[PDB]
């Protein structure tokens, strides 16, 4: 071999070390710049194009990164001692790509979890906000200002309504759910001023209970009322 | 057989995932207390050292502070022989307790919603929640709110009393049963109800408990000054207007209120006190009147037959 091309070889070991070190630790700050526009459906895609992106970066870099753990298990003894130096360098270099493409993977999981409760959040509000409407428009005349007939007729439907209240109310248990963990999934992604998912859950659930204590009021309201015609 | 934590010092406000996805190790350690710390850092969970516990995996029971080598003796069955560290149930009933003394319209309203939830999906709390006087705490909110407070509060009463610890902590509680006596005399028919049916369930559940329903309907008709048991007659009377449904739920609990009980002598104490107020008078009227129900009928003459 040769003391000259034993340090040009240990040389190139240093070289593509640094050069391979720099450019993984240039994906990593682009992961930690990348961030969440807002917690919607077409923002949390948008963060996962990006990471996707990063992630096929990383991928180039995978051979690169195994030549050179090539270079480092096959380098000169010297009796310095200086290959083991570099050597202990390359390994880190090895690991600290492994740890970015380990990053990149749990932030494309926490991605795809967040669509998921994205999705079961805008189909469990659907439901309860039609149902919520549906009753919320009906009229609602004075108990008092009614007919013995049309009494009856009304509480009918709000026994009918009653039972569609009472159906719901697991997918009340459920949107709530959905909201404590998109909260939990989305502080790992971005600092938000103000809890994130939280005015949502108290909101839709101000609005059910609303709706569902206006009705029990009322459906008294017309029995009292009844009770007035014999 | 790994260890993981879980974020649980809301219980407003519980993730349900726990983390990390792919648990980190760590296999034996044998007192507990000063072993904590170390997974504790190990996990650097964002849980408050102090209050923290370990809880097994797929069994749920809470470890003691004591030996690992005790704990094993009490409880992992045989898998060990080929873990969530989270808030004590102390520190997350504290958090309850707090938010319902210090909170207030819209809050109170939405946490007294979710007691409902937070005891049916983790049902080691109610024993620790009856610990902490969580019944004073329901009870003195409820005597002072209006009936939509008062339903919330009652649905996460029958919650606990779907469980034997909390049907136990009432049987303790005299207040309680006291509140439901006074809450049979509310203007809203939904209150009542509920009420009414929770004291069936509690006259239900055991027999010894008949005498501390009729001792609590002393109590309250003794401070408030009306006569004993004035609130059940006057469901009974339908001053409200017709209702068979809430007379059959009325009549059967007192039924079986007077079927469990040895004391012929107690039991004639309270009959009279009962038809002093009208009872056969409403009992007769209501047998005669084919509207009545089948149900309602079958049990006033029920009634009729212990006399």
């Amino acid at each position: 071999p040769g003391s000259e091309d034993e340090n040009k070889l240990l040389e190139a070991c240093i070289f593509k070390n640094n050069e391979l070190l720099k450019n993984i630790q240039d994906v990593q700050s682009q992961i930690s710049k990348i961030g969440l526009k807002d917690p919607t459906v077409p923002a949390v895609k948008h963060r996962k194009k990006s990471l996707i992106r990063l992630d096929k970066v990383l991928d180039e870099y995978e051979e690169e990164k195994r030549h050179l753990q090539e270079m480092a298990n096959s380098l000169p003894h010297f009796k310095d001692g200086r290959e083991k130096t570099v050597n202990q360098q390359c390994q880190n270099t090895v690991v600290l790509w492994e740890n970015t493409k380990a990053l990149v993977t749990e932030c494309l999981e926490q991605c795809g979890r967040v669509l998921e409760l994205l999705k079961q959040y805008q189909n469990f509000k659907s439901i309860l906000t039609t149902l919520i409407q549906k009753e919320e428009s009906v009229i609602s005349l004075q108990a008092s200002y009614m007919g013995k007939e049309n009494l009856k007729k009304r509480i009918a439907e709000i026994e009918i309504v009653k039972e569609e209240f009472n159906e719901h109310l697991e997918v009340v248990d459920k949107i709530n759910q959905v909201c404590k963990n998109l909260q939990f999934y989305l502080n790992k992604m971005k600092t938000f001023e103000e809890p994130p998912f939280e005015k949502e859950a108290n909101i839709i659930v101000d609005r059910w209970l609303d709706i569902n204590e206006k009705t029990e009021d009322y459906y008294e309201n017309l029995g009292r009322a009844l009770a007035l015609w014999d | 057989v790994r260890v993981q934590y879980l974020e649980d010092t809301d219980p407003f406000a519980c993730a349900n995932f726990p983390e990390p996805r792919r648990a980190p190790t760590c296999s034996l350690d044998l007192p507990l207390g000063a072993q904590i710390p170390a997974v504790h850092r190990l996990l650097g969970a964002p849980l408050k050292l102090e209050d923290c516990a370990l809880q097994v995996s797929p069994s749920g029971y809470y470890l003691d502070t004591e030996l690992s080598l005790e704990e094993q003796r009490e409880m992992f069955y045989e898998e060990i022989s080929k873990l969530i560290l989270r808030t004590q149930l102390s520190v997350r009933v504290n958090a309850i307790l707090e938010k319902l003394y210090s909170s207030s319209g819209p809050e109170l309203r939405r946490s007294l919603f979710s007691l409902k939830q937070i005891f049916q999906e983790d049902k080691d709390l109610v024993p620790e929640f009856v610990h902490s006087e969580g019944l004073s705490c329901l009870i003195r909110v409820g005597a002072a709110a209006d009936h939509n407070y008062q339903s919330y509060i009652l649905r996460a009463l029958g919650q606990l009393m779907l469980f034997v610890d909390g049907m136990l902590g009432v049987v303790a509680h005299s207040d309680t049963i006291q509140w439901l006596y006074t809450l049979c005399a509310s203007l809203s028919r939904l209150v009542v109800k509920t009420a009414l049916k929770l004291l069936l369930v509690f006259v239900e559940y055991s027999e010894n408990n008949a005498p501390l329903f009729i001792r609590a309907v002393n109590s309250v008709a003794s401070t408030t000054g009306a006569p004993p048991w004035a609130n059940l007659v006057s469901i009974l009377e339908e001053k409200n207007g017709a209702d068979p449904e809430l007379l059959v739920y009325t009549v059967t609990l007192i039924n079986k209120t007077l079927a469990a009980l040895p004391d012929q002598d107690s039991f004639y104490d309270v009959t009279d006190a009962l038809e002093q107020q009208g009872m056969e008078a409403l009992v007769q009227r209501h047998l005669g009147t084919a509207g009545t129900d089948v149900d309602l009928r079958t049990q006033l003459v029920l009634y009729e037959n212990a006399l």
